[PDB]
């Protein structure tokens, strides 16, 4: 998993196109500055202060009446796990039976 | 040298000149928004391997591309895409300008992050339109997107004099690209967001944002010319996959990107032409709390150092990149191996050097200092990469005047070797047969048959055998027998009767056909019918019809050729039968065979005709029995040799059958057969000392091929090991010719060394005390890719030249005549010594030749003198001490050289020779012996002024007779025992030519005797 | 003449400037082979030497040549592009030698050896050696010269006497002429010292003609009248070459040379007004009556023409001479209805 | 037929001893030594960088 070298694309190209979608559109960690530390300075240790982290990424709206639109890396990331498992099923040596 | 992969010592080079920035207006982002056929804004990257586009690098104005692909929706081939692209891009050409109107707005400049957020959101379809009224700058590019108030963050956003924006996609990725190893990499410039460029105006404002902020992966800035402003670079966390055996992640593959462009920029710089940018190197800024020593980003960070400065790498890059190039080069950045460079990468500031030859602090007022504390003692220069080549080439060396042991050497040679290997043969023996003939002479001798000399008892032994055969299995033919029958007749239509006076076989023959065999991959007879019937020899008149008789017949009869059978009488016929088949290996039934062979080939001859029989064991009964039979019913007869193979078979060729006559044995036909007993000794003595023929070496023949393979980093001098395995390698070797190659074996440059021994090698490491050395200079300099190929025993393919055969005569007839414990002295030896392979060990050498010589001074047991002083001249042979002297090849070119006559040149030489203390010597003289067939194409004489006139080298000698070399010696010398040594019919001189492992000739050493027999060797001895 | 009164280098040769323009003349001067150019014209002016001793001429047919300072690519065969025209005899003012063995740092069909100091190998009746001082000499003077006299003893020590050589001299110092003046001259019949000028720099040639005899031979007065013409001519054309731009640098305005354009628009048929009038005169008085080109071509919805031409320091002088800035009649530009498509700029 | 059927092996792959259907080779003698090298020049770069 660490090697993408070593799955070789004939035995195993589902699971090395899975590793490849792991490795390239898993969510990056990002940042959002609470607080103050003006009064009541900020007890973060081992990270700088006025500062969170937060495991996926975060761009502030623009605006205060919200709609649905299709462009963030969660709606990203269910599209491609959505994409491999449809290139899982079209194959007819998986499943056989259906 | 080195860091962890050797960088290029002794030499540093930088750009100078730096291109003037141009700011970015309307009308040229219009000429860029439309595509013209001769410029646009993408240019394609190829395959390696296929020269199929699999990716894009993009330019200024798309360059916001920042959402993900499927947002964008792209076809997958080039062609289609590149017309989508400007299909799609006229049309938002057409909006803008249907926004602004060009002859208003055509000289102010338009805003960079403006114009590629709008691209990128007219490629997406995300609202464009609120960024149409920013296209127009003012004021300044930064601060009417910090003070604006149009809000949308898919692009920038402000947090208070700091810009942050996402760039992206500098490359783009087609549906081809397979991650291949001939792929070019893109350095994880192709997702959606692999970095958040931060910009303002001031770095003391950067550095107030970055304390709130974290620096986790590590910042990056530029300090040199920035793309739209003073900013600082954070990559995210997102990895590069295009390498297979490490993954990196982001900032890791800029600085990685970064750093070997500025590799790519340092050796192409001409200190003429201009570049965009004086360093691209990122310079890492913050992050180095988290990131520490050993770390790639660390190590990286040393090497942008390093590119800053100036440095080179030791092996030359590619073009374009590949994906194993750059798998090569980080694995050889992540190894072991201390920081040899005085350079340290700090964290205030980029450092640069007193004497590196960058002038950025000049184009630079912030992040750069001359330190003058630490220096670099490496000159400036560019590089100098020299063309590679497929071939391996010839190398020879040249000694110094330091020395070390013969074991050390020996011990070190030991280690180096890769000799347990199989090297390919070759060949011994190329060309057609050479022809050895004799004839009856009414007026020669009589002589009895006991007289003549027959096999050795010593000949179906083991090394007999083994000689024998390996012989007949490296001699390189056609057809054995097409060969020896072309041989035979030739030298049988010679033949003229004493009876008549025209000859004895004509025209119209009738002949018949002993011995035949089927199979000689061609048609099912031997392959000399015919040609001889068609006439296509053209030495040979067409006889009237062939038949053919023998054991292995196609298209004739099989019959037993010993004892009668019933067939015509034919006027002449041609017998092939060996004693092998029949006979059950013993002399005794063989010799019983050969006379019953001869009594059927006589009944069966048609009398007034001739016979040829073919003998393979000539014994004593043989000779006898033909002696008494054969002789008083023939005419006259002749006993030839095609020499092909090494046996002792010959030919016996009758004219005239069924006449009484008397005829014996002649003193020549016994000359001829010890010529041809002893040819065969020698040749089988120096057959039973070669290795066999698909050997592998373990070093303990006496000759062979030897190599070793030790490996040289870049541009270093070489340490003492090497050097004394290089120098004990030529001294195993002793002067053949030595060839290298140099190329890449597993990850790690390389060079080989292929050359030979041989039993004059060994004892000319007999000769010596101290092991030399050699100048490595002439390896060192070489920065080539020399492929190498696969190692043979025999490299000569085209044969030995008739002027080498020539050489090896005489250096034959000089190892013969030199003793052992004797004092000796050369005239004109050159700048090699042959001589020394020559001498024995224990015998002293003073040698002299006009020029000077490269064997080394010291380092020899016995005494070794080298000087130049010019010979012919006087005055310095008294304090010579020798017993023989020797001018082999040079006389005539004094001759030459001094423009004087040869009687006068030998006669300056014999006075200055008078002083001397020698009783024995020989010199090769230029003497006509027999009478001028002035050779074609080798040596063609001048009658009239006496000249030589070699074609093949363009020089000429003067030459005259014996009658005047005898008379100056007597008028020298009384008592001087004149003598003139005859040549080797008996190729006794073969053992230095084939143990130093050189493929002769047949036609080359045809001539090499007929070039001998007119500029022989005499010997002079001036007492007895 | 004495050794000492023949010239030298300039003392200012290895500054930034004059390295910045030798290599902006070697990068604009386009040539084919820079050897192959070098060698024919060496060979043509060698093959026409006659011997005081005989009558004929010095080199013939069969020569058995030697060469020196071999190089691999060519981007043709590995190996320097004269030897086989010239041992077919495509030259043609040439006869074709017997055989040509080559030597150098770079061999491909021959072998290595350091040319300094000598080497096991046979005796050459001509040799012509390129061998330099740039790759062995570690940039000074002093080496430099030494190693030009050890090129010079090898080169003369393997040349089968009744021969002749030619060498190669990058850097011509006093005392490499003294050198050269004391040990070679001397043992020389007669010489010749050519200079084939294809990139600017001070290196010439030497070829000198049987050697290996006792002769008595100076240097000449002609020989002083040729390094004094050589010397001023590369200190000429550096100080041209000094002034040029860069090769491929982007303009500004500030350089005494280079090229300028203007494009301004004319909707249709129209007198044109004062400002375009003035703007065109100023860049005829800026040009001062070199080629002047024009291109009409509707350019992003408007119709528009461009004048390019180029500027001078002699169209600076005239510049200079003039009081008050002159007018042009546009009635050449104003009937002009055509569509003139544009090219590239070139200098 | 002069077809290629067989495949004779040598010194550094000779331990082949499991089951064909665990190695799955193709059929065709040229795809076969593309595969073989390929497969080989990953487990080259392997064993170098152990
Ligand atoms: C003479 S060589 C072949 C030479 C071959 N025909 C050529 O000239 O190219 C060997 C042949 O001699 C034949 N042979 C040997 N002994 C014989 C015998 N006693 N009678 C007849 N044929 C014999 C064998 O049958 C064998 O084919
Ligand atoms: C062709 S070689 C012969 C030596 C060697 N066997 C060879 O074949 O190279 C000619 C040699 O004769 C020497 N020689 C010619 N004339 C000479 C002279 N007058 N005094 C001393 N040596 C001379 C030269 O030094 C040169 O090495
Ligand atoms: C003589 S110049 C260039 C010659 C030019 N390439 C030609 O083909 O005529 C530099 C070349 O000489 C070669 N060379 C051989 N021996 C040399 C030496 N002792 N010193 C300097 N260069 C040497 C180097 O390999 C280098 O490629």
């Amino acid at each position: 998993f660490m090697n993408i070298q070593l799955i070789s694309p004939i035995d195993a190209p589902i699971l090395r196109q899975w590793a490849e979608i792991i490795h390239r559109y898993w969510p990056n960690p990002s940042q959002i500055r609470y607080g103050t530390p003006n009064v009541f300075g900020s007890a973060n240790l081992f990270t700088p202060p006025e500062v969170l982290l937060l495991p996926i990424d975060h761009q502030p709206a623009n605006v205060t009446t919200p709609t649905l639109d299709f462009t963030n890396e969660l709606t990203n990331w269910r599209a491609r796990v959505c994409e491999l498992m449809k290139n899982l099923v079209d194959n007819q040596r998986y499943q056989p039976g259906w | 040298a080195n860091v962890w992969g050797v960088r290029l010592a002794d030499s540093l080079s930088s750009p100078t000149i730096e291109t003037r920035t141009r700011h970015y207006t309307l009308h040229d982002f219009y000429s860029d928004l439309d595509a013209s056929v001769g410029k646009e804004p993408w240019r394609p990257l190829r395959n390696q391997r296929t020269n199929e586009i699999v990716a894009v690098q993009l330019f200024r104005p798309l360059q916001g591309l920042v959402f993900d692909t499927q947002l964008y929706g792209f076809p997958g081939t080039f062609s289609q895409w590149e017309q989508f692209m400007k299909e799609k891009l006229r049309v938002l050409k057409y909006e803008v300008l249907r926004i602004y109107p060009i002859s208003t707005y055509n000289h102010d400049r338009v805003n960079v992050f403006v114009a590629n957020a709008l691209v990128g959101a007219f490629l997406s379809n995300q609202a464009f339109y609120d960024l149409l009224p920013l296209l127009i700058v003012n004021d300044t590019m930064i601060s009417d997107l910090l003070g604006t108030g149009a809000a949308l963050s898919q692009f920038f956003q402000s947090h208070g004099e700091v810009l942050e924006v996402a760039a992206g996609r500098k490359y783009l990725q087609m549906n081809n690209y397979s991650n291949d190893d001939d792929d070019p990499p893109l350095f994880a410039k192709d997702l959606s967001d692999y970095a958040k460029a931060f910009y303002s105006d001031t770095y003391e404002v950067l550095d107030r944002f970055f304390w709130t902020h974290d620096s986790s992966a590590g910042v990056l800035v530029h300090y040199d010319k920035p793309t739209n402003g003073n900013h600082y670079i954070l990559g995210t966390l997102t990895q590069m996959v295009s390498a297979p055996p490490h993954i990196i992640n982001a900032t890791d593959a800029l600085l990685l990107e970064s750093c070997l462009e500025q590799f790519a920029a340092n050796v192409r710089a001409r200190s003429a032409q201009p570049v965009t940018r004086l360093d691209q190197c990122y310079h890492l800024r913050w992050g180095a709390q988290y990131v520490g020593e050993d770390s790639l980003t660390y190590r990286l960070g040393v090497l942008s150092l390093l590119a800053t400065n100036g440095y080179q790498l030791a092996r030359p890059i590619p073009k374009q990149l590949t994906n194993r190039w750059l798998s090569s080069f980080v694995s050889q950045v992540v190894s072991d191996g201390i920081n040899e460079t005085p350079l340290w990468p700090q964290e205030r500031y980029v450092q640069i050097a007193y004497d590196s030859p960058s002038v950025v602090d000049g184009a630079t007022q912030y992040g750069y200092v001359r330190r003058n504390q630490l220096r670099l003692g490496m000159r400036i220069s560019a590089l100098q990469s020299l063309s590679d080549t497929p071939a391996p080439v010839q190398w020879l060396p040249q000694y110094t005047i330091d020395q070390v042991a013969v074991d050390e050497g020996d011990a070190m040679v030991s280690q180096l070797t890769q000799l347990p290997l199989r090297p390919d043969y070759g060949s011994i023996w190329i060309g057609e047969a050479l022809s050895y003939y004799v004839d009856y002479n009414r007026s020669h001798r009589v002589v009895l048959s006991s007289e003549l000399p027959q096999l050795p008892d010593t000949y179906f032994d083991g090394d007999e055998q083994y000689g024998r055969s390996l012989f007949s299995l490296a001699r390189k033919v056609g057809d054995r027998s097409l060969v020896k029958d072309t041989a035979v007749l030739k030298h049988a239509y010679q033949a003229i009767d004493p009876n008549t006076g025209k000859e004895y076989l004509r025209a119209g023959q009738s002949v018949a056909y002993f011995g035949a065999s089927a199979g000689h991959s061609g048609a099912d007879q031997p392959l000399v019918i015919e040609p001889w019937m068609q006439g296509k020899i053209s030495g040979v008149p067409p006889p009237s019809s062939v038949r053919q008789f023998g054991y292995d017949v196609a298209k004739g009869a099989i019959v037993d050729l010993a004892r009668p059978f019933p067939s015509g009488d034919y006027q002449f016929v041609y017998s092939d039968v060996d004693q092998v088949v029949d006979g059950h290996d013993d002399l005794s039934i063989s010799s019983g065979l050969v006379e019953s062979l001869l009594d059927s080939c006589v009944h069966a001859t048609a009398p007034g005709g001739s016979f040829v029989m073919k003998i393979n064991f000539p014994t004593r009964t043989v000779w006898h029995y033909i002696e008494q039979k054969i002789l008083p019913n023939v005419t006259s007869y002749m006993l030839i040799k095609p020499f092909v193979t090494n046996n002792v078979e010959v030919f016996f060729v009758a004219f005239g059958v069924h006449q009484q006559s008397a005829l014996t044995w002649t003193s020549g036909v016994y000359f001829f057969l010890v010529d041809h007993f002893y040819r065969y000794e020698t040749l089988s003595a120096i057959s039973r000392q070669l290795p066999s023929f698909g050997y592998v070496d373990d070093g303990s023949s006496v000759t062979g091929i030897e190599i070793i393979s030790i490996e040289n980093p870049g541009f270093s001098n070489m340490t003492q090991a090497a050097r004394v395995g290089i120098s004990g390698l030529c001294a195993n070797v002793g002067n053949a010719r030595k060839s290298i190659a140099i190329y890449e074996s597993h990850g790690a440059r390389v060079l080989t060394i292929t050359s030979r021994r041989s039993p004059a090698s060994a004892r000319r490491k007999a000769r010596l005390r101290y092991l030399p050395l050699i100048d490595p200079r002439s390896l060192e300099v070489q920065a080539r890719t020399i492929l190498p190929s696969n190692p043979v025993l025999f490299d000569n393919i085209n044969g030995a030249s008739p002027h080498v055969c020539l050489t090896m005569m005489y250096n034959f007839e000089v190892s013969s005549a030199v003793y052992d414990g004797d004092v000796v002295l050369d005239l004109g030896t050159g700048p090699e010594a042959k001589i020394l392979e020559l001498i024995p060990s224990t015998s002293p050498v003073t040698c002299v030749d006009i020029r000077p010589t490269a064997q080394p001074n010291g380092c020899w047991n016995v005494r070794t003198t080298f000087l130049e002083l010019d010979y012919l001249s006087d005055g310095w042979i008294t304090g010579v001490r020798g017993d023989i002297v020797t001018c082999m090849l040079s006389l005539g070119a004094a001759a030459a050289g001094k423009s004087m006559t040869f009687d006068a040149a030998f006669q300056q030489l014999v006075r200055v020779l008078t002083r001397s203390t020698a009783n024995v010597l020989l010199i090769q003289v230029n003497c006509p012996t027999d009478v001028i067939r002035t050779i074609k194409g080798y040596l063609e004489i001048d009658q009239t002024n006496k000249r030589y006139k070699f074609p093949k080298f363009g020089r000429d000698e003067p030459y005259s007779d014996m009658d005047s070399l005898e008379r100056i010696c007597r008028a020298a010398w009384p008592n001087c025992s004149i003598t003139w040594v005859p040549l080797s019919y008996d190729l006794r001189w073969t053992k230095l030519a084939l143990l130093e492992s050189t493929t002769l000739s047949s036609a080359s050493v045809r001539i090499a005797e007929l070039m001998y027999k007119y500029m022989p060797i005499m010997r002079i001895d001036i007492h007895g």
